[PDB]
């Protein structure tokens, strides 16, 4: 259609034809708004003129005017009858208008689809989604979700290879698009946000997919969202373990904070005070803090699979451990003194793994886990072993029912794990005789301590049966 | 030459900005702003235009562009509809910018 | 180029004050909420949050000019001016070009600042030697911000 | 699957020694000769619907003439059935 | 872009009004 | 009050139609009332579910009816797999043709589409318990199996309008037809009626 | 992530 040609007079003295013939049949389906196809059993009159009218329609050999119908089909939203025609003609048109509107992509993919061609499908959503058309970043996602599953099956004619690498482009594309999305969606609803900004926000974020640096640069790192960061370290490759347990240092303080201003808030409405003004009070108990954290830190593992870089249990784990003793999540609250042990074992990190760092932790003495509040890594490390004890014991029991005989990966117990306790035996003997001699009087942690050594010695005992025969006779019966 | 660029509801602008280096021709007001001398030396000038939703780009569109884009519109159509498409340009550039541009687009 | 949807985050979450900007220059927007500062590079498709949040009193302006020559290293190739309702800072500014073809930024301290005082700043502009001026709301009087690399027992770094 | 067993054959030239050997296959493999061929021509009828278009047209006919061939279980239906799916690709 | 450049040098004072 | 669910009023419908117990049942009861009884009514009014959720509650007296039910509900068009379906058809072909509970030969044969010709007159009493009786027989492509077409002519052309109006109520065949795909039939039928004339057109319209 | 600020040291010179 190059303007300034003089064939437009002839396509708009035909227009006018066609759009009298859209006239007929919206005034045909209207007049016969309610009346059945078929009384007593055979065709009324109202049908068969419905029938009389499109056969017409369809008995028609004029090519401009069935391009025409199929935009008007489209228009009016009739994917029934469109997606029935069967013929090529309307894949073909269809293949040339494409890569030009949503809607007319979303058409030709679905036929693709129904005949088993989900590769092509794939690629043309997938471009689509790369393409500077106007379409919303949510469109984008939905296109790619798509492009992903249809490229993650077989179709004829395609090699393995070419499939896996569109999967593949989609499956990266829509986890950088699920950021942007998060990302988008949380500084708009930022009460701190001004609204000048937002309007900006929305118009940069709410288009084509943007790279992984600006998306950390310009947005997640100046709004301080700690959490998406760390999401973007992973879907970025990025070897940084510095950068990466600043930002796992970050997003515990933040966390704590906002926890502990949540709990005040609602101790003053128990209190009868008032709260700040545009403070949505809390109707009920808000978590202690080391509970909100736990929870940001599963949040997490589970959308990156623990399988990631920003999870290096050697030094998450300690860091973590240290913000309970820093900030008293500990017993004097109500807390399980274990429970970032417990956190990290639920999330499916391997016992040996655990217990391999609390050894480190123990030997090196840094940071908090110094003095007597070692006594607390002792108590870490007891119930660490005492978990992995139940593990090989049930792993045992397992292997007898469903009978045979295996064990790859899993570390194994060595006399490491044994000599590990022994060690911490002398430290609670150290760090007793300590308390008894400190200035002002005795502690009180006695007995508390003399209970942890019959655990460990019984632990120790425990590894020492396993170790010495009792793991390779565990199939067998006593 | 002039034109109006439609943005959405609930656009509001807020700053314009050049994106590319300044323009010059030439180094005094005599030639500084002969567009059609710098097409081929230096890209088009862009401008970033921030909203409160997001930043567009906008070219500016030299003779070449032009004249590429409606010969484009002219490839479905007779010996004359091309002859008077290319009478549009030489009655505002004259022949020689006109076939010049033709040369450039070959 | 849509905005960062956590840019929205932030300034939805604006308590009195917001403001959007840009640095066409190099390819680069800001936005500033309250006493925050987040600039991020608008080419990219999924850009990072370049944040800056040193800065104690509400943001009332900010701009990318160019560095006074024989101040800072070469590879100094812009100043961030910064102002507040309580001062002007300076930081260093360094806009590489990257394989992508959009200029990575990072950010360098100074301790060049000054009291704002009595007026209102919301116009800042630079010359090409690095001169900065600085207006706004207040009154019509014209500032200029001063700035050395050496300390001086009679003169600060920056007046 | 199918094509490694070269069982059945998918290209004009393999029909006659594939069909010279389908006379001394064990009775256990013939009496299921029928439904082999409709699953693969049904399996080659579906991945049409989603050049490849020619070679799968190719397979298609070559199926028929082996079964054409041959004479075996529910020839009559089967024969038919799998002419009718032929023709749909086309 | 699924690649991250780091830049603080030049960005954009998210906590202030714009010139 | 509130409808109750399916299986609630199946239950409380029961015990109305049934207040005694016939000493012919099998398989026991459930929770008061014969287990086959629930099975059928909730699969008359059309709650597979609910019937199923009798199954559960019975689990070691029916037998291996469970993974065949559970297999019905699960596959569409109302119909098993061919292996499976052929299991159960010489089970109840085997020693059950004649059984005692006529529940428990209305479910078998309405879950495995056979002994078309035993209309089950001793539940399906109703003309619409027998269309519904059938339409849950019929097939689609030798022996012992019945399709819409046979259905639909063998109810018309043997038991014409005289065998379905001889109770002087036009309707109750023009539902048959109508509930048989014989729309012109019905139409034309119906439209001799001098006081339904009327409804014949429309109905006739609407099919146009 | 706050921006890392590297210091004046490097910055001006000499």
């Amino acid at each position: 259609k190059p303007a300034n040609d003089s064939r437009k007079k002839a396509f708009d003295e035909r227009k006018i034809c066609y759009n009298l013939i859209h006239q007929v049949l919206d005034k045909l389906e209207s007049d016969f708004a309610g009346e059945p196809e078929l009384v007593d059993g055979r065709p009324t009159l109202a049908a068969t003129k419905r029938m009389e009218a499109y056969n017409v329609v369809n008995d028609s050999s004029d090519e401009v005017f069935h391009f025409d119908m199929y935009e008007w089909y489209i228009e009016k939203g009739w994917t029934d009858r469109i997606l029935s025609i069967d013929s090529p003609h309307v894949i073909t048109y269809l293949q040339r208008l494409a890569e030009t509107d949503f809607r007319h992509a979303e058409l030709l993919c679905r036929f693709y689809t129904t005949r088993s061609r989900f590769f092509e499908a794939a690629q043309v959503q997938t471009n689509l989604a790369k393409s500077d058309l106007n379409i919303s970043l949510k469109d984008r996602i939905i296109l790619l979700s798509r492009a992903k599953g249809n490229a993650s099956v077989n179709t004829i004619g395609i090699s393995r290879q070419q499939q896996q690498q569109l999967n593949h482009e989609a499956s990266e594309l829509l986890e950088i698009a699920h950021i942007q999305d998060d990302l988008l969606e949380r500084l708009v609803a930022d009460p701190r946000i001004p609204e000048e900004r937002k309007a900006e926000i929305e118009e940069f974020l709410d288009g084509p997919i943007r790279t992984l640096t600006d998306l950390f640069n310009d947005y997640a790192d100046q709004a301080n969202y700690y959490d998406l960061c760390l999401l973007i370290f992973h879907a970025a490759d990025f070897h940084n373990p510095r950068t990466i347990m600043d930002t796992w240092n970050n997003l515990i303080n933040q966390s704590h904070f906002e926890a502990e201003q949540r709990r005040e808030y609602w101790e003053i409405v128990q209190a009868g005070g008032d709260l700040p003004a545009g403070v949505i009070a809390p109707i009920a108990e808000p978590p202690l803090p080391y509970v909100y954290v736990s929870q940001q830190i599963q949040l997490i593992a589970h959308r990156t699979s623990l399988d990631s870089l920003i999870f290096p249990v050697n030094s998450l784990l300690p860091v973590v451990c240290a913000y309970a003793i820093n900030n008293g999540q500990d017993a004097s609250i109500g807390a399980d003194p274990c429970w970032p042990i417990q956190l990290f074992l639920n999330l499916g990190v391997p016992h040996a793994l655990m217990v391999q760092v609390l050894e480190n932790v123990l030997d090196t003495q840094e940071a908090p886990f110094t003095g007597r509040r070692r006594k607390l890594v002792v108590q870490w490390i007891a119930m660490a072993v005492d978990m992995w004890v139940r593990e090989v014991e049930r792993r045992g029991a397992m292997a007898a029912a469903a009978a045979s005989g295996a064990s790859g990966s899993e570390a194994v117990m060595g006399s490491w794990v044994s000599e590990l306790l022994g060690r911490a035996d002398q430290v609670l003997t150290q760090i007793a005789g300590t308390g008894a001699t400190l200035r002002g009087g005795a502690a009180s942690d006695a007995e508390e301590i003399a209970s942890l050594r019959r655990t460990v010695k019984g632990l120790k005992r425990s590894v020492d049966m396993l170790l010495g025969g009792e793991m390779a006779r565990m199939s067998f019966f006593r | 030459q002039g034109t109006w660029i439609e943005l959405e509801n609930g656009n509001r602008t807020i700053e314009i900005g050049l994106t590319t280096a300044p323009f010059a021709a030439a180094k005094q007001p005599l030639g500084f702003g002969n567009e059609l001398a710098v097409q081929f030396d230096q890209v088009p000038g862009e401008f970033a235009v921030l909203t409160n939703t997001g930043v567009h780009i906008v070219r500016r569109r030299r003779l070449v562009d032009i004249f590429a884009k409606a010969l484009g519109n002219c490839v479905s159509a007779s010996d004359d509809a091309l002859e008077r498409e290319v009478r549009k340009f030489i009655n505002q550039y004259g022949r020689v910018e006109t076939i010049a541009a033709a040369l450039a687009v070959a | 180029h849509n905005i960062p949807d956590k840019v929205f985050e932030h300034l939805n979450a604006g308590e009195v004050f917001t403001k959007l900007g840009l640095f066409a220059e190099i390819g680069y927007a800001w936005a500033s909420i309250d006493s925050s500062l987040f600039l991020w590079d608008y080419t990219h498709p999924n850009p990072e949050l370049i944040g800056y949040e040193e800065a104690t009193h509400t943001i009332t302006a900010v701009a990318l000019v160019p560095p006074k020559p024989g101040v800072f290293v070469k590879t100094i190739t812009h100043v961030l001016v910064v102002a507040t309702t309580s001062e002007i800072i300076l930081l260093g500014v360094s806009a590489t070009p990257t394989p992508s073809g959009s200029k990575s930024l990072t950010l360098y301290s100074t301790r060049m600042s000054v009291h704002r005082g009595g007026s209102d700043v919301s116009f800042i502009v630079g010359t090409k030697d690095g001169r900065i001026f600085l207006g706004g709301e207040s009154d019509t009087d014209i500032h200029e911000i001063f700035y050395q690399q050496e300390e001086r027992w009679f003169s600060s770094r920056c007046g | 699957i199918i094509e490694r067993l070269k069982l059945v054959p998918l290209n004009q030239e393999s029909v006659e020694e594939r069909v010279a050997a389908f006379r001394n296959f064990s009775d256990e493999i013939r009496h299921n000769l029928s439904e082999v061929l409709l699953a693969t021509m049904n399996i080659l009828f579906t991945q049409f619907k989603r050049d490849r278009d020619s070679q799968l047209r190719s397979q298609a006919r070559t199926l028929i003439t082996f079964a054409g061939m041959i004479p075996y279980r529910t020839s009559g239906d089967t024969n038919a059935r799998l002419v009718q799916m032929e023709v749909l690709m086309n | 872009h699924k690649k991250l450049v780091i830049n603080k040098d030049m960005r954009t004072d998210l906590f202030s009004p714009p010139n | 009050g509130g409808v109750p669910g399916t299986y609630q009023l199946v239950r409380s419908f029961l015990n109305i139609k049934l207040p005694a117990p016939l000493p012919g049942l099998q398989d026991g009861e459930v929770e008061g009332h014969p287990v086959w009884a629930l099975i059928y009514y909730c699969m008359r009014c059309g709650d597979l579910l609910a019937a199923s959720q009798v199954v559960n509650r019975a689990q070691h007296q029916l037998g291996e009816f469970k993974t065949w039910f559970q297999e019905y509900m699960n596959s569409k068009d109302r119909r098993l797999s061919p292996a499976t379906e052929n299991k159960l058809r010489l089970h109840y072909r085997r020693a059950l043709r004649n059984n005692t509970d006529p529940y428990k030969r209305a479910v078998y044969c309405i879950i495995g589409r056979c002994d078309v010709t035993d209309n089950q007159s001793e539940v399906a009493d109703k003309t619409e318990d027998y269309l519904w009786l059938k339409l849950n027989q019929v097939c689609f492509d030798p022996q012992d199996r019945l399709t819409l077409s046979q259905f639909q002519k063998q109810l018309l052309e043997d038991y014409g309008e005289s065998h379905f109006t001889v109770n002087q109520q036009p309707f109750l065949y023009f539902q048959v037809l109508f509930l048989t795909a014989q729309f012109e039939a019905a139409v034309a039928f119906l439209f001799r009626m001098e006081r339904l004339r009327c409804h014949a057109v429309h109905v006739a319209l609407v099919l146009f | 992530r706050k921006a890392k600020l590297l210091p004046m040291e490097e910055a001006l010179l000499p």
